[PDB]
């Protein structure tokens, strides 16, 4: 959890995500509701959303739970693709669910999907946030990396790697969090690091 | 004509002597031109030794009809030889030319590809050049793996004969000339058979094979079942993709594909496709359930393939093993199940395996197929029924089995251990009624008139 | 190369487009292409058009056959006129020199041909 | 379980009965004979012969009053190559098969062909009745004989009833009501699978 | 939805020359599990076959496994 230093979430494979407290030897809370593999998860950053989890399953469902009511999903969203990745925005309102050949920007303040964005040919694998929370970079199994603006969501820049890529993240150096260098891990098994200095 | 052939070898000998040695030179090369005519006749004739003679005079020509260091050799005359060899139906001539010259020497391969491109740009001849193009099987690996030429390994270091991409280029151009002309049905079946091992590696760029393959793949049938390997090879190498690959696979797996012959190759590709990691449990359960309902009418050499593969899928994806052991949780559910029997929630003939309800089904088909007539098939379904001890079963042990293999197996067992017979045999083997023994008639007789 | 072009167009590739286009099959591709992909295709060729103006001999043929086959696709797809007019002034930059370069070819060709005449005299001299 | 001579012959039947797209009424008759023979091989040992199932279903849909349009089981539907199909001959009566029908005849009269075809059809209906009555167990009964009821109703359709004689209508209505009764029994008695109830070791 | 898991099947019990049981522990500790081999001996074996000690048992290819078998078979024809 980005706020509490001793609380973590875990999406297993079976049907469950669960919140653990580090000193304890038992899950603090248990959350069900999915029906297939669940394989992406995130906390909700922001001040008001202190305890909200989002998880994307392979049952084409992105669910967001409150950690105060250990029942069902507070909100759910059903796509038509296996949902591989999820990131919230640092603003706390909108969310990106990367599922199949298209990512989907969804609103949580109105529980209504904003826009389906298709640009990739095999499935998209991993999203990451970039330069100042201002650009979402996406990495897809077509060996393709493509960075979008987040205001109007047009395909701003991109590049191609010699192998299908699986995980991707630009990482920051330090003060003011300028993106130091971007890493991409591909199927062939090599970590490609592209570095920029300033 | 054996004295004519001895004359031919003698003239070849003196010709290579004068070429390695050397108002008159006009006739001195007129000897070579009318010997080219004589040699084309002797190739239309023994033709194998005239063909070796042809390669000898070509080597001599390349060596010394010039002033420069470079050895050029006549694409025109070699194209004439290619014309006569590939028009002449002499299979032994063609077999010699394939094994000794093309499948050995890189320059012969390269210029043969180019001359084939020319000769094909300008039906029996088509089938023959197809046989030769299949006869070129192995691809050289690297620029330093070429490393054997017939004439003049060029010292340029950037010569197209030394650049491996030019070899692939000319092979690609010959195969495209063949396809742009057009090929028949048995030929397209042979190419879609031999494509992923011998054809697409011979291309600099395999993208025309991708387009032709997705045409033949979305066509349908055993042609698509063959095309699967080429499409997978393309996706593997240059990640050109299919729109809906897994749903196309699920709708591809159909009635007669188990009985179809190419099921060994199909099952190897299917093994990789379902050994991939990013695959939902509902989808792998859908593959399992549809394949079990088709195993209900599969042949035994297909059931022995399908079952240990099922065991490996169950060891890998334990969310699917609820299709072998599903205790009804609530006593209300148990009471409902006792009142009305459980109907299978599986929906056959559904488009998407993501939305078939294979989860909440069971392997009733496999527990029934336990009672198969063959003992080996019965024991192999009993491996699903019994316990999970061995960690995996390699499929190579179970593939490539046939009725011929089962019959040779029941042959290659011992001649006879002392066997058992049937006591109290009736005398009314073919009697229609026999109402004085009260043993019921054999149904064979009760439904077959013998008279 | 239909699905190849189709992938490269809808994925905004570069090198795959190069692999399929830098070389009949051209007409077959444009027959099997799809519609908004042809619109993006003309856009990408306009980029290549202005960027390096060396070999027109392939790409003008590609644009030609595209306007033939899926030209009427762009007609009912008509919000993207800017993709046509961003090329349409690019080609009116491409006509400039034909006002005067032809007159340079004439004045220069005789200097070639006079050499050619003293070179056709040279074997006999 | 395992023999040294018996299951060889059964395996030969399995090869002949799963393979061999039928090219003649001789092939059809030899297949019917081997089908009823394999049923005799599996009487009072309730095993399953899937090649016999798909073969009987294939002959039944290959007798082609009209055609197999779509949605008829998952067994290999094959084509009648030389018009090997019944016609507008409802007045010929059924008869019992004779061994001479295993001999190929390119010169056969239309009346003899119609009688032999209807004979194979009625005897196949008999073999299906016997196979259901021996395999009302084996809990894939529903998924093994929903094709049989579906093809019985497919022949029960009126553009086939125009060519089908009334005796086959009676027999197929018998088979349909019988298989419906068996399917409802198996639907009531079908239980979920609990295979792995394992005693732990000591 | 297709990612090559060509390496994930390595937590299986491997077979070797004397023991038919050799799990995934490490290369040098797996060869220690092999009967008659000491720890420094297995280190010498791995360094002779040029297999990296970081790599596990079951992360190997068949030709590397076979040359490991040949060099555990003969320790003298290889230098020692």
């Amino acid at each position: 959890s980005p706020t509490e230093l001793t609380t973590l979430m875990s999406c297993s494979d079976d049907k469950t995500v669960r919140l653990w407290d580090l000193p304890s030897n038992d899950p603090t809370r248990l959350f069900t509701g999915h029906t297939d593999y669940v394989r992406c998860g995130a906390f909700m950053p922001g001040s008001a959303n202190s305890n909200l989890l989002v998880s994307g399953s392979y049952d084409e469902t992105v669910r967001v739970w409150d950690a105060r009511a250990p029942g069902g999903a507070v909100m759910t969203f059903k796509h038509a693709d296996p949902i591989e990745d999820v990131l919230p925005l640092p603003s706390g309102t909108t969310l990106l669910a990367a599922s199949g050949n298209a990512i989907s920007v969804l609103d949580l303040v109105a529980a209504k999907p904003l826009r389906l964005i298709t640009n990739h040919q095999k499935t998209v694998t991993s999203l990451s946030l970039a330069s100042q929370g201002r650009r979402v970079v996406s990495g897809s199994l077509d060996g393709h990396v493509k960075v979008f603006e987040t205001t109007s969501w047009n395909v701003v820049a991109g590049a191609k790697y010699p192998s299908p890529i699986l995980s991707l993240s630009v990482i920051t150096a330090g003060a003011s969090h300028d993106d130091r260098h971007l890493a991409v891990g591909m199927q062939s098994g090599v970590l490609s690091i592209r570095t920029r200095l300033s | 004509p054996k004295w004519s052939l001895a004359a031919a070898e003698a003239l070849c000998r003196v010709f290579v002597r004068l070429l390695a040695a050397g108002t008159i030179i006009n006739w001195l090369r007129d000897r070579l031109s009318d010997y080219d005519g004589v040699l084309l006749s002797m190739l239309q004739s023994l033709a194998v030794h005239a063909l070796v003679l042809a390669m000898a005079v070509l080597k001599a020509q390349a060596q010394h009809l010039t002033d420069r260091e470079e050895a050029i050799f006549p694409r025109s005359f070699f194209l004439e030889i290619i014309a006569v060899v590939l028009e002449s139906p002499i299979e032994h001539l063609r077999g010699h030319f394939s094994e000794n010259f093309v499948k050995k020497y890189d320059d012969i391969r390269f210029y043969t590809f180019e001359a084939i491109k020319h000769f094909l740009t300008e039906e029996d001849v088509r089938n023959n050049v197809f046989n030769l193009l299949l006869s070129i099987e192995d691809v050289p690996e690297s620029n330093d793996s070429l490393e054997n030429f017939f004439i003049e390994r060029p010292p340029k270091k950037k010569h197209p004969l030394l650049s491996l991409s030019q070899h692939k280029k000319q092979a690609q151009e010959a195969w495209l000339a063949f396809m742009h002309l057009g090929l028949s049905k048995e030929q397209r079946k042979k190419v879609l058979e031999v494509m992923s091992a011998s054809i697409a590696p011979w291309f600099t760029k395999p993208e025309m094979l991708m387009d032709f393959l997705t045409d033949c793949y979305n066509s349908g049938g055993s042609v698509s079942l063959l095309a699967l390997s080429g499409v997978f090879y393309l996706i593997q190498e240059r990640n050109l993709d299919y729109p809906e690959f897994y749903t196309k696979l699920y709708s591809l797996l159909d009635a007669d594909i188990l009985h179809s012959k190419y099921r060994s190759r199909f099952f190897r590709l299917l093994d990789t496709f379902l050994a991939s990691t990013h695959l939902p449990a509902v989808l792998v359960a859908s593959f399992i359930k549809r394949l079990a309902r088709l195993a209900l009418n599969a042949p035994p050499s297909a059931i022995v393939v399908i079952v240990p593969w099922f065991y490996n899928l169950f060891k890998k994806h334990p969310l699917t093993t609820f299709m072998m052991h599903r205790v009804p949780r609530t006593k209300e559910e148990r009471e409902k199940l006792e009142k009305d029997g459980l109907d299978d929630p599986f929906l056959p003939n559904e488009t998407d395996p993501m939305e078939t309800r294979a989860i909440d089904s069971c392997l009733w088909e496999i527990v029934q197929l336990q009672s198969h007539y063959h003992p080996n098939v019965a024991t192999i379904c009993k491996i699903i029924s019994e316990q999970f001890t061995k960690q995996a079963y390699n499929l190579e042990d179970f593939l490539d089995h046939s009725y011929g293999s089962l019959l040779e197996a029941e042959m290659t067992k011992e001649v006879k251990k002392p066997p058992v017979i049937e006591f109290m045999i009736p005398k009314h083997i073919f009697t229609k009624a026999a109402p004085e023994e009260e043993k019921k008639d054999s149904l064979l007789v009760s439904l077959w008139d013998f008279g | 190369l239909g699905t190849v072009l189709n992938q490269a167009l809808r994925t905004d590739d570069s090198d795959l487009l190069e692999s399929c286009l830098q070389t009949l099959i051209i007409q077959n591709t444009i027959n099997r292409m799809d519609s908004s992909l042809a619109g993006t295709l003309l856009s990408k060729l306009a980029a290549r058009m202005h960027r390096r103006p060396g070999r027109a001999f392939g790409l003008m043929r590609w644009i030609q056959w595209t306007l033939v086959a899926h030209g009427g696709a762009l007609v009912t797809q008509p919000d993207l006129i800017n993709r046509l007019t961003e090329l349409s002034r690019v080609l009116e930059e491409r006509s400039r020199g034909l006002s005067s370069l032809l007159a340079l070819k004439g004045k220069l060709d005789m200097l070639d041909a006079q050499l050619k005449y003293r070179k056709a005299l040279k074997m006999a001299g | 379980h395992f023999h040294q001579v018996c299951t060889p012959a059964m395996l030969a039947i399995a090869r002949y009965l799963g393979q061999k797209v039928p090219a003649a009424l001789s092939d059809f008759a030899v297949g019917i004979y081997l089908s009823i023979l394999a049923l005799q091989y599996q009487d009072f040992a309730k095993r399953y012969v899937p090649e016999m199932m798909n073969f009987l279903l294939n002959t039944l849909c290959a007798l082609a009053p009209e055609r197999a349009k779509s949605k008829l089981g998952n067994f290999p539907v094959h084509e009648p190559p030389a018009g090997i199909r019944i016609k507008d001959a409802t007045n010929t009566p059924i008869r019992q098969l004779n061994c001479g029908d295993c001999l190929r005849k390119d010169e056969l009269s239309p009346a003899e062909t119609s009688s032999l075809q209807i004979a194979i059809l009625s005897t196949a209906t008999a073999i299906l009745k016997s196979a259901a009555d021996t395999w009302h167990k084996l809990p894939a009964f529903i998924e093994s004989f929903q094709p049989a009821l579906s093809v019985a109703q497919h022949l029960l359709t009126k553009p086939n009833a125009s060519h089908l004689p009334s005796s086959l209508t009676s027999k197929l209505n018998d088979l349909a009501s019988h298989l419906s009764r068996l399917l409802q029994l198996s639907r009531l008695s079908r239980r979920p699978l609990e295979l792995h109830h394992h005693r732990p070791l000591a | 939805s297709l990612v090559s898991g060509e390496k994930t099947n390595f937590n299986h019990i491997l077979r070797l020359l004397n023991t038919n049981v050799d799990g995934k522990q490490k290369v040098v500790y797996a060869l220690t599990q092999i009967k008659g081999v000491g720890r420094r001996y297995s280190n010498l074996v791995c360094k002779k076959a040029d297999v990296d000690l970081k790599k596990r048992a079951g992360e190997l290819t068949s030709e590397e496994l076979e040359r490991l078998v040949t060099i555990i078979q003969n320790p003298l024809a290889y230098k020692i």
